[PDB]
DNA sequence: TTTTTTTTTTTTTT
């Protein structure tokens, strides 16, 4: 064990970066990924606004994303357009994005499971009340995370 | 911040205890327990040393088990004799091991899925390979905390625990009404909700020796006596009613009042009352008479602690925590009476069914037990079989569902067996 | 606090000018020089208007010469501010989206300026009430009142899209315009399975609509060089694929799946694999998938490989966008929408299957009618053609005529309507011409 | 940076129903507690009404006791203070004056609070700009008894009689009509404000029908109608309309196999739909609120005739959440109505049928057979139905021929007029 | 009960004595013919993913057909 | 979350 939630951040990254890259790498990307699906709060937010701007559709490059981020209070929250412009820089192609985002998504399902575990054991010690209701969202709650 | 491993070994010691007072309170005691489910590492092996002893068999008493217990290492790591005499103190009987059995199996089983889920989440950082098949895993290693008939089981071969309701059939299928237990019959309206229940709490309270609580927030005393009093008697509640009664209705009349006056049953008929009221009463009761068992007449009647008048199904959600956990302070079975919702009358099979419990889904999931009752003639103006009436099991954790049949002949307010 | 405004965008139209420069007649048509919000953007875009005019035309030159020749070119910035503009617009095939920008903050600028001079009039000229309530009323349309873009294409220009349309057709060899499915006749009467078409294949249970669909699939991806996607809701690829070895070859398929084959067998399915790798068709057998993970997928191998069909094994079988678990007929009546504007988005035929009600089994005709397509009617109306498969042999024992199987086709705003016969040797799995 | 107020009026106001007090009756019809400025006599006034509703009436004494009857004699000043406003103005005998003033000031807060909260969104939701914009016309607007005079009747007498002269003086169809001379006798247009559906079962002729209708009005008279297609494109819509002006086969026409005389044929197709002026928008999903948007503007510039949309229950909500299906396209069906209503033009909706007609012995359709609500019957001024033998008899005699029945119109009269489909063409011809 | 017999003995067949029997999930007790569409997709589904054939017994309504 | 009342598209009830 560590306490180090399983994450790949190499891995968002380039994801994020390909999109800035291509933008027909965002086709695959957001089939793989919800924005959720990423650690870092940024890029939650960031793969939002792209998702929310192919939806017009803009499409989506380094100019009409940081337009939309704006449009919303979270230009500033994410880091700069600087944070913007380092996310473009961190690859060579968008070729196989299939491939990192399935990473990242394979990530964001481990930490979903270990947190879903940790809050059973939790509520083992609290809700003593009830025992056959208890194994009841047991199974249900490991189920409703194979998705 | 301080996390101790879910544990009862008083419970334990009540099992243990139970076997050296009786001892065939061994049999339901290994049903249910393995030596395994037991806290303390002695107990472990005393249970074990009991099933030992039993396999050959003995059989188990404290002489024996002390035996069994020197013929391996192990009679002085598990106090003394001294100890094992203790156990035998722990309860006055050994009336009902089979509870105090429950508890520490249920104990046990909480401790395994928190051991088995802490292992789970332990394993999602290191195992980071293989996704799809460390969701399997996590499934099945889930369903593995619960512990289907065989062909040859099943050749055995051709050709009550428990306060005691009175009615046969359903003391089979569920033997009492069980100290702790929250207990819901639920019907339409007018199909015999309140009769059934104060006909349960006759035959409690005249035939065994046990208190009852009667929580009426609809009827008055006098409507609930006086239909006791029908059902006791075979006495026509329309005669009754009226004073219009034939000269062996008053013998009838007279018979009745004499074993009711003896009977023990506390009513309160406030007809708004909150479950802190209801527990203060109760407590109250059973501190100086000792309570047996309480009947509430109705559940959403019941009114709500204050929480503001909150999204209503939260409010009985709440009234339905609440009475569990009072029936497991008291240790008392607890009768809660339930209406149901009108979507039943909709289906072309009006039997219900446990969604069907009116105003909160929160009652299926809190209930050890869900009773509904079904009548035919309620329906049918014509209906063959009339005074027929299901019992349907719906729910209960115990062991086995089912429908049980009554009659309920409703001149009477009486319940009968077939 | 800040007007809104957007420079990243406004850079990017001036920038994309001195890349292009054609890319200047799109910008202006969206936008006038007052439409830029910083002071010197605007004197720039009216200096490359100015010497458009001319024309000169426009370049980073020809720009920096015209603002010198008024008081201008040190205003903003120097030439080394016209040379960074150069540098900072990431594409310039679309211009049209920043422009669109730059203009989108142009209005809400000049929405929230004549809403604060209605309220600041409101204190002052409290004498005429009505004529003050008027006054705000057009003062206010007098901004949604924005000028050039607005979607109604005029009709002077799509009719020359149709004579060039018309024109490209007549210099094709000609007969079919689509997306041949071998079937000679089916192909007479219909032309392809044309781009953005909704093509609905219904029948009773175990009729022969995989088959058909499987068979159209073949023939498409062999006979043709377009690749065919195939979403499997029922069936697996693997049984997919060995009825297509079976329709390839003619190998029975009984003997096929015991591994029971003749001698000359193997020899048919050897040939069999080796036509259908060079196939290229792409199945996905997922049992439960929504529409949007069907255009998802198809989106992204036209992307890298181009697309010309889509087969969904399924429609009933597809599953619902959140709506909660709706009255089912709006549920499937949603999924047909999605689909056939999946069609029309990927410009490419897609070919649904679906299932029958037990409408027409209760008729003396068993032959299907449009009403018959089972749990929502709005498939009818949906599709662009749709064709019934009919056997008689499929109710008839005796039946005289077996393998016959017609193609009723019910439905279509192409053209034609009609009944068209094909074979059916369903030991084969295959469909053939007559 | 002081609000419109009017103190010295408002006084005048509640002075004089301590004076009349009859005059509280015109005061409450024209105001509202709310209406007042100053917080005291917001509360005075609304005693006024609190005792009026018993009734008392109303006076200074009842009107004190009303006022300690809750906490609020002292708040409003003493009774010194209701002293003062009996004596602040000479009679009662126009209340009306000053009620109108206090009124007039209230508007012009509402107005200035309203504006300055547009501003203040301007910054803030940056996300959608047409609607946004929308809210604005729309919020300024509610800014009135906007939805409130009765007219009288003899000055209706007259606008209708004079009306009757002036259509007298013409020039007798009144009406944009449709080219179909039967249909035209029968409905002579295609009336300004009208909402005309048109609904049939799929693949009977419905989209042909409008087309050919937009046709005949574009080219044959001079107004400009526009089309909004939600599941054809502009280009296929086209095709239809060069097959039908110039009789060109259209599978010809689609394939490119054209023979020498048909080029000809396509040659003034082309040449006379040009001058045509007729506006199509094919986008795929629309509100009503964007197809009145757009209409509004092409208006504005050129002046509308009609409008035509393929297919009203393709149109989508407006944001109540996806509701009850049926209210969803009732509220559609009225949202229609009052554009045809407000930009008076007729309005042509296809609507599709439910398939309650296939399950009948005489397959022509009735209105309750228009798909997913009923409000569409209700809310049409005129409903024509498309009925085709031959579209269900595969060998059907007279095959060309379809009926229009004309099954509802609050103008006039109902019927049946026959028409002839010539479908290889994409055409509608008189008989 | 199926996924745990196979868990620890493996599974072969399932035979069920009859589908319309069975009862449905909670969608409320829905228009009827729509609750045993989804009790045969369920079936369906398990003999899928458990890799095994499901033999489910049907009652017929009113040489039988399909539509029966 | 639930209980209630309304309209109107589907399937399947011997
Ligand atoms: N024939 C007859 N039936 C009665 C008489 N008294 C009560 N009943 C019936 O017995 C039933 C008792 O009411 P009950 O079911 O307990 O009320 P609940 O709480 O809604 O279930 C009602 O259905 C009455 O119709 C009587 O005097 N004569
Ligand atoms: N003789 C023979 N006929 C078969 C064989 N396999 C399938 N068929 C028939 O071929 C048809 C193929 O299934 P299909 O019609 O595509 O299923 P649908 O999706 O309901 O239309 C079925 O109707 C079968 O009864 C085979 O091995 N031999
Ligand atoms: N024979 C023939 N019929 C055609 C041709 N083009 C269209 N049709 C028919 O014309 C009709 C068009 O109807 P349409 O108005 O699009 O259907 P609606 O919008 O749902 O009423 C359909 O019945 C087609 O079968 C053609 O080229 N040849
Ligand atoms: F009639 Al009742 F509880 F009294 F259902
Ligand atoms: F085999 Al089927 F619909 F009957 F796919
Ligand atoms: F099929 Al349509 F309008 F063309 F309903
Ligand atoms: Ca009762
Ligand atoms: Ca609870
Ligand atoms: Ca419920
Ligand atoms: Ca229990
Ligand atoms: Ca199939
Ligand atoms: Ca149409
Ligand atoms: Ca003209």
């Amino acid at each position: 064990s560590e306490r180090i939630p399983p994450q790949s951040i190499e891995a968002e990254q380039a994801v994020l970066g390909a999109v800035f890259l291509d933008p027909a790498a965002l086709v695959p990307a957001s089939e793989i990924l919800i924005p959720e699906d990423f650690y870092r709060a940024a890029h939650q937010k960031i793969f939002h606004a792209m998702l929310r701007v192919a939806d017009r559709g803009e499409p989506v490059d380094l100019v009409t994303v940081t337009a939309e981020l704006a449009a919303s209070e979270q230009l500033e929250e994410i880091g700069g357009v600087s944070y913007l412009s380092e996310l473009a820089d961190a690859v060579p192609t968008a070729a196989n994005v299939e491939y990192y985002a399935r990473i990242v998504e394979e990530k964001s399902v481990l930490r979903r499971l270990i947190r879903t575990a940790t809050s059973i054991a939790q509520d083992g010690y609290t809700r003593e009340d009830e025992i056959d209701v208890l194994l009841d969202e047991a199974d249900r709650k490991i189920m409703e995370v194979s998705q | 911040s301080e996390r101790i491993p879910p544990q009862s070994i008083e419970a334990e010691q009540a099992v243990l205890g139970a076997v050296f007072l009786d001892p065939a309170a061994l049999v339901p005691a290994s049903e249910i327990l393995i030596p395994e489910d037991f806290y303390r590492a002695a107990h472990q092996k005393i249970f074990h040393a009991m099933l030992r002893v039993a396999d050959r068999g003995e059989p188990v008493d404290l002489v024996t088990v002390t035996a069994e217990l020197a013929a391996s290492e192990q009679l002085e790591e598990i106090g003394g004799v001294s100890y094992l005499s203790e156990l035998a103190d722990a309860v006055p009987t050994a009336a009902n091991v089979e509870y105090y059995a429950r508890i520490v199996e249920e104990k046990s089983v909480l401790r395994r899925l928190i051991r088995t889920a802490t292992s789970i989440a332990q394993d999602g950082y290191t195992r980071e390979d293989e996704i799809d098949v460390l969701l399997d895993e996590a499934d099945r290693k889930i369903m593995e905390v619960s512990q289907f008939k065989n062909i040859k089981d099943i050749l055995v071969q051709t050709y009550i625990t428990g306060i005691p309701t009175g009615f046969t059939e359903l003391d089979r299928m569920t033997s009492g009404f069980q100290r702790s237990d929250l207990i819901i019959v639920a019907a339409r309206p007018s199909v015999g909700k309140t009769a059934f229940a104060l006909n349960i709490a006759q035959n409690v309270a005249t035939k065994t020796n046990e208190n009852v609580a009667i929580f009426s927030l609809e009827m008055s005393a006098q409507q609930l006596v006086m239909r006791m009093l029908c059902a006791e008697g075979n006495i026509n509640a329309q005669n009754l009613r009226t004073g219009k009664l034939t000269p062996e209705d008053w013998g009838k009349l007279t018979m009745a009042m004499g074993s009711l006056s003896n009977a023990g049953i506390y009513i309160d008929d406030t007809p708004s009352i909150r479950v802190s009221d209801i527990r203060a009463k109760c407590r109250r009761l059973k501190q100086e008479s000792g309570l047996g068992m309480i009947v509430i007449d109705y559940l959403q009647l019941i009114q709500g602690s204050g929480r503001s008048k909150e999204n209503r199904q939260q409010e009985v959600s709440e009234i339905s925590r609440s009475l569990k956990a009072l029936a497991r302070e008291l240790e008392v079975p607890v009768i809660a009476l339930s209406q149901l919702s009108r979507s039943v009358e909709q289906r072309q099979d009006k039997r219900p069914m446990m969604s069907d419990i009116r105003e909160s889904g929160s009652i299926e999931q809190d209930a050890d037990i869900v009773a509904f009752l079904y009548r035919d003639d309620y329906y049918n103006k014509d209906s063959e079989n009339k005074n027929i009436i299901e019992i349907i099991i719906a729910k209960q954790r115990n062991g086995p569902v089912g429908t049980v049949q009554l009659a309920f002949i409703k001149e009477y307010n009486k319940f009968v067996n077939l």
